[PDB]
C-alpha cells in the first residue's frame, strides 16, 4: 500500500511472496594474540626458574618418604 | 532452620542375596528355538555362608553384569532383590594365603543366610529433602562430576522445590 | 561396597572391641538419603526428584482420554517434564575462541596439541566422562543392557549444540489467516467422516497446500492442468471406488469440468476467480444426479 | 447464504504510556496543541524535535540531555516519545539510575556495557552451507592414528554431491548422533551442525519409532546467501571475552557453566573498534548510533557522576537522555553536599537542560479524557468534569487511577459507561498520598 | 487423626472475601467479619486482577497493627484461586547475597506472570506380553526387536525401531510389567507388574507392589496443562541444561537480553494460539522494608505492559524511608506513593472482636460458655486481639488436662494469669531494672 | 546372523546361532 | 559520507598541544589557543616522558572548570604520539568489585611501562604458478614475483600445511618458513578471471625479514599467571597477580636490559579525577612513585581545599600534603572574550558550521555570561534550527532561539525556586 | 566453606558411640584467645552457647582493658 497480484499473493500465503531463511548467529574471529619468539623461549618463569621450582617439590611434607618416616 | 524443625518418619523393607560364588552353571534347555545352535533359559548360581549354601536360579540376562564386574569363583558378591544388579565385594578370605603377596583386601565370609529381608525406619527432616533435590548426587555425568570437584556452597532454595516437596510428601 | 558392608554386616566388634578398620572416617554413606542407600531403598529414590539431566516441572495432575465413548479418566500428582518448545534463546553473535600465535617450530607443536585436546586420558575423560567409560563405549555395540555414558556425550540439549533455526512446517499455519481456517475446517470434517474437494487458483499455492497435506498426514491427490492426460483418468477412478482418499487437490480451469466427482461430500473454495459460472461448474461436478 | 467469523486472541495490555505515539510537531518545528497522544509542553516538546535532529545527524557523540521538572509532569512520556520518533531500527536503551549497584561488576563498568550497547550495526554477513540426505559417511585414517578426512555423500530434490571434509566436523557429526538417512545441515564458516530427522522416504519403516521426519530438503547441496545482521558493539565486546563459537570441548563446556557477568578490558573493546572500522571501509557493515535514556539519574553514586565526565567526553559515546525530579538534595555517596536535580554542578555543566512544567485544568480533563478513551472506557461529560476538579485538589496520576474502577462498577450496576455517581463512590474507597496522610497525621499516637 | 504438612496457623480460617454477587460485603462470611470499606475496595481490586487488561496498577493497604491487612491480603489470595498465580514477599526477603536488589524485584515480578500451556500427546499403555531383542554378532551395533503388548480387550504386535529400542533396554523393562510409552517423545513408563505371571518366576530380581491390567482400547490420547512462569522461562534460556537453576536458585543477575527476547517470543506464542498469558499479582509485606533505591526503580519497573497487579501493606506512621533521612507516610517516598490507590482499616468494636473469636475457636475445634466468651472479649481489648487469640488453644490445653469437656471462665483466668501480655511483661520489667541488661 | 534375547509368560530365554561362540563358559 | 566509529566528540579538534621548537607556544594552533603558561609547561614535562631516563615522576595540572586542563592532557596524548605508551583512567574506575583497590593501581602502572624487543625471520612471499602432489607422500611447486622464479620440493609437514589450506595456482601467499604457517594475500591481477586482487610481489622469493615488538610490562606478568593466561589480558579475570611473580618478572627484565636482549620504554599514567581516590589509594601511590619501572603520571583535578575522600581531614585539591610534595602542579587560567570567540571558531571548523560575525559576537557574551561549555553546545544545536528553517549561515535569531529551549544551570536553578515545594526532597 | 550443621552432629554421635564401645577415647584440650577485647558483641552471643556442650574445650582468654 506504500499490482492486483502482489496483493492477492500475499493474502493467499505470504511465503508465495518471500521465503523465510534460516537464521544463525553472526560469526566472528578475531586476528589471533601474537606472541614474540623472545618471549616465548626467555619469558616465562614456568621455564626459566624450573631449576629453583624443583627444590619447592623436595622440600614438600607431601613426598611418600617424609609421609612413612611421620606415620 | 524452621524446615530442620519438621520430620518425616518413613518405613521400608530391604531385601539382599550374599555369599562366595561357588559355581556359574549356564543351563542350556534341551533343544535349540528353531534355527539356532544353543538356547540357555537360565543361569544357576551357587552361594555359601556361614550358615549354609543354595542355588539362586537367574534370568540369562544377569550373564553379561557378571562380566562386567569381574566375578570369578571364590569371590563374595550381592544382589539387590529390588532392582536385580549384582555387584562384587572381593575374593574370600578363605584364599588369603594362596600367594605370599596379593594386590587385592580379602573380605571375610557372610554370616547369617543368603538370603536376607529386614524392614527400618528411616527418619529425615524437610530440610534434608530440600538440600537433596537442590543439588544431586551419584554423577555420572559432567555437571555431576564438574559440580563435585568444585567447592560445595549453601544456596538460596527457592520456594518452588519446596512447594513441590511438600506436594510429594502429603501423597 | 562400602554400603552394604556397613548396614548389613553391622553386628559385634572384630576384634573383642578394640581398633577402628580401614574407610572408618567415611561417614557420608551413613546418611538415610546417600546415594548408595536411596538406591538400595526403592521408595526414598521417590523423595529426590530433582535428576541433573531432565527438564523435570515438579508434579501435576494429568488426565487420559478413551477413544470409545470419549470417556476419561483422571490421574493424581506424577512428574512431569516441561514442555519441549519453551527452549528458545540465542546469542546474537558467536565468537571463536581467541587463540595466540608464536613463530617457532616447538610453540606450533605445543598449540596443535591444544586444539587437538591435551592427552587421550584428558579428553576421554571430558567427552565420556572417564577412561574406563570410553573403553567401554567403543564396545557397548555388543551389550543388550548397557550401562549409561559419562561424558559430555551423556548429556543431549533440545535442540543441538548449534543456533540455527530451521523454520518448522508448523509455520504454514502461523502465517496465514487462509490456512489457520483451512485446518479447523478439515480437522473436523476429518472427524465428521466427510470427504472434500479443495480447488485453488494458483500452482504456487496448490504446492504450499500439498506441502501441508503431507504434514498433518491427511492423504491426498492433485489435478494441476500440467498433469498428463493418462494420469487424470487413474486419479479420478481413484477418488470413486476408493474410501482411502480424503481431500483431492484441484484448479478449477482444469479439473472444474465434467469430472463426475460424486463420492466428495463438500467443497472448499481457497480462492475465487473475477468471473462466476467457474465455480458453479466447480460446484455441480460434484452436485449432481448420482449423489444421494 | 450462512456468514461466518473467528478472532479469539487477547489484545495487548494497556500500561502508563502507551497512549504515546510521537511527539505530534509541525513540519516548521512547532509544536501541536494536541497531537499523537501528547498535549501541552509546548517548549520541552520543541527542544525534543530538535534532539531527534540531532540523533539523525550521526555527526555527535557524547551530548547529553536532563529533562527537569517536578514529579507527574511528562518527562518520561517525552523520552518515550523520542523513542517512537526514531523508529524501531535505531537503538533505544532504557536504564534506572538504581542499576549500577551490580554484585557481579563494578558499577564503573555496568555504565560502560550500557553505553556499548546504545551503538548499532547492521552487517551483510555471507553464510555457505550444505544440506541434503546423509545417503554416505566414511572417515579416511592416517598414521601418528589420525582422521586425515571425512567422505560425505548428500541428496536433495536436484540431485547429490559428494565432499570431503576436515576432522573437526567429523567429530561434531559423532557428537550429534548423526547417521545414514538423516537430513542435515552444516555452515561451513562456523563449522557448526544440526540434525533435523531421519528423511520422509523411511517413515514407515517401524510401527513405533520415536524419530521426528522431514521432506528432503529443496536446491542445490551447497549454496551461499546473505543475511542482514543486526547487532551492537556490546555484543561483540561480551561474545568474544566468554565465548561459544566452534566446537571444540572448551567452548562446548563454557556454555554450560554459570554464566558470571565480567570486566571486559579495554584491549578487547579497542581490538573490536579495529575490526568494525575495516567492515565498514569494505562496505559490509552500516554505523547507527542510538539513544541511551537513564531515568532516576539522582541516584546514581558520585563515583558514577565522575565517571561520566569522561565516558561523555568520548569520540565514540552515544546520545544520552537523563531525567530527575528532585530539589536541591543531597548527592549520594558525599553525604555532606547539596546540589539542582540531586547531580554534582561539574556534570550539570556538561549537559543542556529542557524545563518540565505543571499543567492546567484544562490540559488535565483533556489528558483524562485521551486516557479513558486509550483504556477504552465511555465518561459522561459531568462526570469527566468531576475527575477535572478531582485533579486540581490532588494529582492527575491519581485522577487518571479511578478511571477502570468506576467503570468495573458501572458494569457491575448495568451502566454501559461512567456516570457521576460512579466516581462518587471510588472517590471514597481509595484515599490519595495527602487524604491518607492526614489521617495517619491525626492518629499518630497508634502506627 | 493423621496430620498433614499443612496445619491449623495463624490466618487458616479465612477463605475468600465474602462478598456477593453486587460486591458488597457480608456481615460474617467465609470466615471474614467486619472490616467492611476495606473488604469493599478488596473486592475491586481483585475483579480488575481477573479482568487482566490493565498492566502495573498498584494498591496499598493501610492501618494499625492487627486489623486484617494481611487476612484481607490472604482472603483475597484465596478468592482468586488456585490456577492464578499470586506471589508473597516479606519485603526483608530482596536483601541478597547472590544478586542484586533490582535483580531481586525483576524475579519477583516476572515470577508473577503466568504462562498457561495445554499439551496433548497420544500414549500407547498396556501389559508387556513379551519382547524380543536381536543384536549382531559383531558388525555395526544395529539391534533390531519386537514387543507384543496386551488389554483385557485387544493385543498387538509393534515392529520396534532402532532409537526406540535403547529407551526400552535402559529401564530393563520384561513382560509381566504394565507400560505407557509416549510415541512422540519416545519415553517410556512404568505402572507396575501385573498381578497373574509372576508366579511363574527365577530368584527374585524385583518386590514391589502390584497393579492391574489396562482396559479397551491399546493406544489413548493424554492430557496436561502446565503454568510456568516468565521467571522460569528466562532460566531455562539463561545456560544450556540449566534446568536444576529452577529447584537450586544459583542462577545470578540474568541477561538483559535473554529477557528481551523472552518477551518478544511470548507474545509471538499468544498471537499463534500456542500458550496463553495470565497476569497475577505480587504481594509485598511490611512493604516500608525497601531502601529507597528499590523504591526508585518500583517506580520506573511498574510501567512495562508485563508488569503484574502490585499489593502492599504496611502499619507505619509518618517516618524515615529506610536508607535516608527524609521522613514520609507510610515510610514510603511521594515519588512511589503517587502513583498508587490506598485502602484504609478501621479498629474492631466488642461486636465484631467477639465475633472474630467465636469464628476462631470454630477452627480450633472448641467448645466455650458465653460467659468465658464474654470475659475473653474483655480482655481481647484491654489488651490486643492476637494475644485474645492465643489464649483460646491454652485455656482448651488446661481444661482438657483437667478432665473438662468446655471452657469455662477459671480456664482462662488461669491462662491469664500464666502466660503474659507485652504490657503486663513491660511493667515487671520496671521493678528489676538493675538485673537486666543494657537498659 | 544375530544373537537373541527373548522374555515371556514361558519365562526368559537367550539364544545363539550356530557356529558363534556362545560365549557363557561355565566356572 | 561514511561513518567511522569515531564521530565528532568534545574534544575532537585537539590535534596537539602546539608548540614552535624552543618550546614556546603560538598562540593558536593544532586545534587549541590560549593558555600559554599551561601549554610551555606541558612541553617541558612532554620532553621529560619523550627523554625517558628518570623513573617515579609526577605532575599535577589543576584549576577551574572548563579551563582546558583535560584538553592540555589530551592535546599532549596525540603530541607524543604512538608506539610509547600512555594509559588514562578515571579516578572512579580503580574501585573495582573482582580486584583490591592497591592491585588496580599496580596494574595501571604496569600497563603504561613497555619492553622493546627486535628479531628476525625466514618468509617466503610470492605468486604460486604450480603445486603437484603424489599417492609418505612428495609434491613440488613452483614461486614468481616480478623479478624471479623457483621450484621447491616440499616435505611432509609442508605438504599437510599446503593441502590443509587448498592453495591454488594464481594465488599470492606468504609463509612463515620456521612454522608452517601460511597467509593467502588474494589473486593475481592476471589471473582474477574463473576474492580479492593484487600485483605479485617485487625482490626475491625468501626474505630474511627483522621485526621489532612491544609488550607492556604488565602483559608480561598475565601471560605467566595461568596455563593459558593470555585470554585474561582480554576477559579482565586477571584477579590479584601474586606479588612473588611480579617480584621475578623485574629482576628477569633488569637482566634482560643489561645483556642488551631488550630495551624497556617508559610512558605516561594519566589518572583523571584524582580528588576521588580514597586515602588509601594515595598512601600507595605515595610509595609507587619510587620504583626504577614507574612511569610519569599525570593527575588532573577542579576542587578547592576539601575533606579528603575516606576521611575528615581537608587539605588543597582534594588530595593530602603527603603526595602534594611528590609532584608538581601547573595551574590553568579562565578565559578572555578573545580567547573564548577563537575556541567557538575552531569549534565551528571541526563541527562544520559557519555563522555571521554578530552571531560569533552575541555567542561570545552568552559564553561569558554561563561559562563556556554551554556556549559550545549552541553551536551545534544552531545550526540544526538553520537546517530546518532552510537556512545556511547561523543568524543571531537563530541562536537566540536555542537560548530560550535549552537551559544553562543558572537559569534551571531560578525557575526551580519558583515552584520549591512542587519538587522531591529540598 | 561452612561446615553443615548435620555433619558436625553426626560426628558427635560417632565419636560418643566409639568411646562406649571402648574403641576411642576423647582428650580434651585448650583453647587460648589472647587479645580477646575485641572479639564483637555477635562473637561474644556465640560463646554463651559454646562453652555448654557436652564436648568443648577449656577456654583461656586475655585482656587488658578497663
Ligand atoms: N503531556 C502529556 N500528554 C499526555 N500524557 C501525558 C503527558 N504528560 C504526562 N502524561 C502521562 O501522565 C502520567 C505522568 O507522566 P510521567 O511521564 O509518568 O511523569 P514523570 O515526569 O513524573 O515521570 C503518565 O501516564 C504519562 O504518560
Ligand atoms: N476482619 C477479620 N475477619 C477475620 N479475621 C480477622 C479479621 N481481621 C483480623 N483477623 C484475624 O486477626 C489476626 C490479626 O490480623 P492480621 O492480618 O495479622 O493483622 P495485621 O496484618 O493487620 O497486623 C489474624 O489471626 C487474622 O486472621
Ligand atoms: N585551550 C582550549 N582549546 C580548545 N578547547 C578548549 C580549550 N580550553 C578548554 N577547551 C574546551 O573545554 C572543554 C574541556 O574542559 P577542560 O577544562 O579541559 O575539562 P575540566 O574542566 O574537566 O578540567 C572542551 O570542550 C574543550 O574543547
Amino acid at each position: 500500500k506504500n499490482l492486483v497480484m502482489q496483493f492477492r499473493k500475499v493474502c493467499n500465503h505470504p511465503e508465495l511472496f518471500e521465503r523465510q531463511e534460516t537464521w544463525s548467529p553472526f560469526h566472528i574471529s578475531l586476528k589471533p594474540y601474537h606472541i614474540s619468539k623472545f618471549i616465548y623461549r626467555h619469558g616465562q618463569i614456568r621455564v626459566f626458574n624450573h631449576s629453583r621450582d624443583r627444590w619447592l617439590r623436595v622440600l614438600s611434607p607431601f613426598a611418600p618418604d617424609y609421609i612413612q618416616r611421620s606415620l | 532452620n524452621f524446615r530442620r524443625a519438621i520430620g518425616l518418619r518413613i518405613k521400608e523393607t530391604k531385601e539382599v542375596y550374599e555369599g562366595e560364588v561357588t559355581e556359574l552353571t549356564p543351563c542350556e534347555t534341551e533343544n535349540p528355538m528353531g534355527g539356532y545352535g544353543k538356547t540357555i533359559s537360565h543361569v544357576i548360581i551357587g552361594l555359601k555362608t556361614a550358615k549354609g549354601t543354595k542355588q539362586l536360579k537367574l534370568d540369562p540376562s544377569i550373564f553379561e553384569s557378571l562380566q562386567k564386574e569381574r566375578v570369578e569363583a571364590g569371590d563374595v558378591i550381592y544382589i539387590e532383590a529390588n532392582s536385580g544388579a549384582v555387584k562384587r565385594q572381593g575374593r574370600c578370605d578363605t584364599y588369603a594365603t594362596e600367594f605370599d603377596l596379593e594386590a587385592e583386601e580379602y573380605v571375610p565370609l557372610p554370616k547369617g543366610d543368603v538370603h536376607k529381608k529386614k524392614e527400618i525406619i528411616q527418619d529425615v527432616t524437610l530440610h534434608d529433602l530440600d538440600v537433596a533435590n537442590a543439588r544431586p548426587q551419584g554423577g555420572q555425568d559432567i555437571l555431576s562430576m564438574m559440580g563435585q570437584l568444585m567447592k560445595p556452597k549453601k544456596t538460596e532454595i527457592t520456594d518452588k522445590l519446596r512447594g513441590e516437596i511438600n506436594k510429594v510428601v502429603n501423597k | 561396597r562400602l554400603h552394604q558392608l556397613r548396614s548389613w554386616g553391622a553386628p559385634e566388634g572384630e576384634s573383642h572391641q578394640r581398633y577402628l578398620r580401614n574407610k572408618d572416617f567415611l561417614l557420608g554413606v551413613n546418611f538415610p538419603l546417600s546415594f548408595p542407600n536411596l538406591c538400595s531403598c526403592p521408595l526414598l529414590k521417590s523423595l529426590v526428584f530433582s535428576s541433573h539431566c531432565k527438564a523435570v516441572s515438579g508434579y501435576s495432575d494429568q488426565v487420559v482420554h478413551q477413544r470409545r465413548s470419549a470417556t476419561s479418566s483422571l490421574r493424581r500428582c506424577l512428574l512431569t517434564e516441561l514442555p519441549s518448545f519453551l527452549c528458545v534463546a540465542s546469542p546474537r553473535v558467536t565468537a571463536v575462541p581467541l587463540d595466540s600465535y608464536c613463530n617457532d617450530r616447538s610453540a606450533e607443536y605445543e598449540r596443535r596439541v591444544l586444539k587437538e585436546g591435551g592427552s587421550l586420558a584428558a579428553k576421554q575423560c571430558l567427552l565420556n566422562g572417564a577412561p574406563e567409560l570410553a573403553a567401554d563405549w567403543l564396545n557397548r555395540r555388543s551389550q543388550f543392557f548397557p550401562e549409561p555414558a559419562g561424558g559430555l556425550w551423556s548429556i543431549r540439549p533440545q535442540n543441538g549444540w548449534s543456533f540455527i533455526r530451521i523454520p518448522g512446517k508448523e509455520s504454514l499455519i502461523t502465517d496465514s489467516g487462509k490456512l489457520y481456517a483451512l485446518d479447523v475446517l478439515l480437522t473436523r470434517l476429518k472427524s465428521q467422516g466427510h470427504r472434500v474437494l479443495i480447488y485453488s487458483q494458483m500452482t504456487r499455492m496448490i504446492d504450499l497446500l500439498e506441502e501441508y497435506m503431507v504434514y498433518r498426514k491427511h492423504t491426498y491427490m492433485r489435478l494441476d492442468g500440467s498433469s498428463k492426460i493418462s494420469e487424470r483418468r487413474d486419479m479420478v477412478a481413484d477418488f470413486q471406488n476408493r474410501n482411502d482418499i480424503f481431500v483431492f487437490l484441484l484448479s478449477t480451469r482444469a479439473g472444474g469440468l465434467g469430472i463426475n466427482l460424486t463420492a466428495a461430500d463438500t467443497v472448499i473454495f481457497y480462492d475465487s476467480d473475477w468471473n462466476p459460472t467457474v465455480d458453479q461448474q466447480a460446484m455441480d461436478r460434484a452436485h449432481r444426479l448420482g449423489q444421494t | 447464504k450462512i456468514e461466518e467469523v473467528k478472532s479469539t486472541t487477547k489484545t495487548q495490555r494497556i500500561a502508563s504510556h502507551s497512549h504515546v505515539k510521537g511527539l505530534g510537531l509541525d513540519e516548521s518545528g512547532l509544536a501541536k496543541q494536541a497531537a499523537s497522544g501528547l498535549v501541552g509542553q509546548e517548549n520541552a516538546r520543541e527542544a525534543c524535535g530538535v534532539i531527534v535532529e540531532l540523533i539523525k545527524s550521526k555527526k555527535m557523540a557524547g551530548r547529553a540531555v536532563l529533562l527537569a521538572g517536578p514529579p507527574g509532569t511528562g518527562k518520561t512520556a517525552l523520552a518515550l516519545a523520542i523513542a517512537q520518533e526514531l523508529g524501531s531500527k535505531v537503538p533505544f536503551c532504557p536504564m534506572v539510575g538504581s542499576e549500577v549497584y551490580s554484585t557481579e561488576i563494578k558499577k564503573t563498568e555496568v555504565l560502560m556495557e550500557n553505553f556499548r550497547r546504545a551503538i548499532g550495526l547492521r552487517i551483510k554477513e555471507t553464510k555457505e552451507v550444505y544440506e541434503g540426505e546423509v545417503t554416505e559417511l566414511t572417515p579416511c585414517e592416517t598414521e601418528n592414528k589420525t582422521i586425515s578426512h571425512v567422505i560425505i555423500g548428500l541428496k536433495t530434490a536436484k540431485g547429490t554431491k559428494q565432499l570431503k571434509l576436515d576432522p573437526s566436523i567429523f567429530e561434531s557429526l559423532q557428537k550429534e548422533r548423526v547417521e545414514a538417512g538423516d537430513v542435515i545441515y552444516i555452515e561451513a564458516n562456523s563449522g557448526a551442525v544440526k540434525r533435523q530427522g531421519r528423511c520422509d522416504t523411511y517413515a514407515t519403516e517401524f510401527d513405533l519409532e520415536a524419530e521426528e521426519y522431514v521432506p528432503l530438503p529443496k536446491g542445490d547441496v551447497h549454496k551461499k546467501k546473505e543475511i542482514i545482521q543486526d547487532v551492537t558493539l556490546h555484543d561483540l565486546d561480551v561474545a568474544n571475552a566468554r565465548p561459544q563459537g566452534g566446537q571444540d570441548i572448551l567452548s562446548m563446556m563454557g556454555q554450560l557453566m554459570k554464566p558470571k557477568k565480567t570486566e571486559i578490558t579495554d584491549k578487547l573493546r579497542g581490538e573490536i573498534n579495529k575490526v568494525v572500522n575495516k567492515y565498514i571501509d569494505q562496505g559490509i557493515a552500516e554505523l547507527v548510533p542510538g539513544v541511551l535514556f537513564v531515568d532516576e539519574v539522582h541516584m546514581l553514586d558520585i563515583e558514577c557522576f565522575t565517571y561520566l565526565h569522561r565516558a561523555l567526553e568520548s569520540s565514540i559515546a552515544p546520545i544520552v537522555i537523563f531525567a530527575s525530579n528532585r530539589g536541591n538534595c543531597v548527592i549520594r555517596g558525599t553525604e555532606d553536599i547539596t546540589s539542582p536535580h540531586g547531580i554534582p554542578l561539574d556534570l550539570l555543566d556538561r549537559v543542556m537542560i529542557i524545563r518540565t512544567m505543571l499543567y492546567t485544568p484544562q490540559e488535565m480533563k483533556q489528558i483524562i479524557k485521551i486516557r479513558a478513551q486509550t483504556e477504552g472506557i465511555n465518561i459522561s461529560e459531568e462526570a469527566l468534569n468531576h475527575l477535572g476538579e478531582i485533579g486540581t485538589k490532588t494529582t492527575l496520576r491519581y485522577s487518571v487511577q479511578l478511571l477502570t474502577p468506576a467503570n468495573l462498577l458501572a458494569k457491575i450496576n448495568g451502566k454501559d459507561s461512567i456516570e457521576k455517581e460512579h466516581v462518587e463512590e471510588i472517590s471514597e474507597l481509595f484515599y490519595d498520598a495527602k487524604s491518607s496522610a492526614k489521617i495517619l497525621a491525626d492518629q499518630q499516637d497508634k502506627y | 487423626d493423621v496430620t498433614r504438612i499443612e496445619r491449623i496457623g495463624a490466618h487458616s480460617h479465612i477463605r475468600g472475601l465474602g462478598l456477593d454477587d453486587a460486591l458488597e460485603p457480608r456481615q460474617a462470611s467465609q470466615g471474614m467479619v467486619g472490616q467492611l470499606a476495606a473488604r469493599r475496595a478488596a473486592g475491586v481490586v481483585l475483579e480488575m486482577i481477573r479482568e487482566g487488561k490493565i498492566a502495573g496498577r498498584a494498591v496499598l493497604i493501610a492501618g494499625q497493627p492487627g486489623t486484617g491487612k494481611t487476612a484481607i491480603a490472604m482472603g483475597m489470595a484465596q478468592a482468586l484461586g488456585p490456577d492464578t498465580p499470586f506471589t508473597a514477599i516479606a519485603g526483608s526477603e530482596i536483601f541478597s547475597l547472590e544478586m542484586s536488589k533490582t535483580e531481586a524485584l525483576t524475579q519477583a515480578f516476572r515470577r508473577s506472570i503466568g504462562v498457561r500451556i495445554k499439551e496433548e500427546t497420544e500414549i500407547i499403555e498396556g501389559e508387556v506380553v513379551e519382547i524380543q531383542i536381536d543384536r549382531p554378532a559383531t558388525g555395526t551395533g544395529s539391534k533390531v526387536g519386537k514387543l507384543t503388548l496386551k488389554t483385557t480387550e485387544m493385543e498387538t504386535i509393534y515392529d520396534l525401531g532402532t532409537k526406540m529400542i535403547e529407551s526400552l533396554t535402559k529401564d530393563k523393562v520384561q513382560a509381566g510389567d504394565v507400560i505407557t510409552i509416549d510415541k512422540a517423545t519416545g519415553k517410556i513408563s512404568k505402572l507396575g507388574r501385573s498381578f497373574t505371571r509372576a508366579r511363574d518366576y527365577d530368584a527374585m530380581g524385583s518386590q514391589t507392589k502390584f497393579v492391574q491390567c489396562p482396559d479397551g482400547e491399546l493406544q489413548k490420547r493424554k492430557e496436561v496443562v502446565h503454568t510456568v512462569s516468565l521467571h522460569e522461562i528466562d532460566v531455562i534460556n539463561s545456560r544450556t541444561q540449566g534446568f536444576l537453576a529452577l529447584f537450586s536458585g544459583d542462577t545470578g543477575e540474568i541477561k538483559s537480553e535473554v529477557r528481551e527476547q523472552i518477551n518478544a517470543k511470548v507474545a509471538e506464542w499468544r498471537e499463534e494460539g500456542k500458550a496463553e498469558i495470565i497476569p497475577g499479582v505480587l504481594f509485598i509485606d511490611e512493604v516500608h522494608m525497601l531502601d529507597i533505591e528499590s523504591f526508585s526503580f518500583l517506580n520506573r519497573a511498574l510501567e512495562s505492559d508485563m508488569a503484574p497487579v502490585l499489593i502492599m501493606a504496611t502499619n507505619r506512621g509518618i517516618t524515615r524511608i529506610r536508607g535516608t533521612s527524609y521522613q514520609s507516610p507510610h515510610g514510603i517516598p511521594i515519588d512511589l506513593l503517587d502513583r498508587l490507590l490506598i485502602v484504609s482499616t478501621t479498629p474492631y468494636s466488642e461486636k465484631d472482636t467477639k465475633q472474630i473469636l467465636r469464628i476462631r475457636c470454630e477452627e480450633e475445634d472448641v467448645e466455650m460458655s458465653e460467659d468465658a466468651y464474654t470475659v475473653l472479649t474483655r480482655i481481647g481489648l484491654e489488651t490486643s486481639l492476637r494475644y485474645a487469640i492465643q489464649l483460646i488453644t491454652a485455656a482448651s490445653l488446661v481444661c482438657r488436662k483437667r478432665k473438662g469437656t468446655e471452657v469455662q471462665v477459671d480456664d482462662i483466668k488461669r491462662v491469664y494469669s500464666l502466660f503474659l501480655d507485652e504490657s503486663r511483661s513491660t511493667q515487671y520489667m520496671k521493678e528489676y531494672q538493675d538485673a537486666f541488661l543494657f537498659n | 546372523p544375530m544373537v537373541r534375547y527373548c522374555s515371556g509368560a514361558q519365562g526368559s530365554t537367550l539364544s545363539f546361532p550356530p557356529g558363534v561362540p556362545a560365549p557363557t563358559a561355565v566356572s
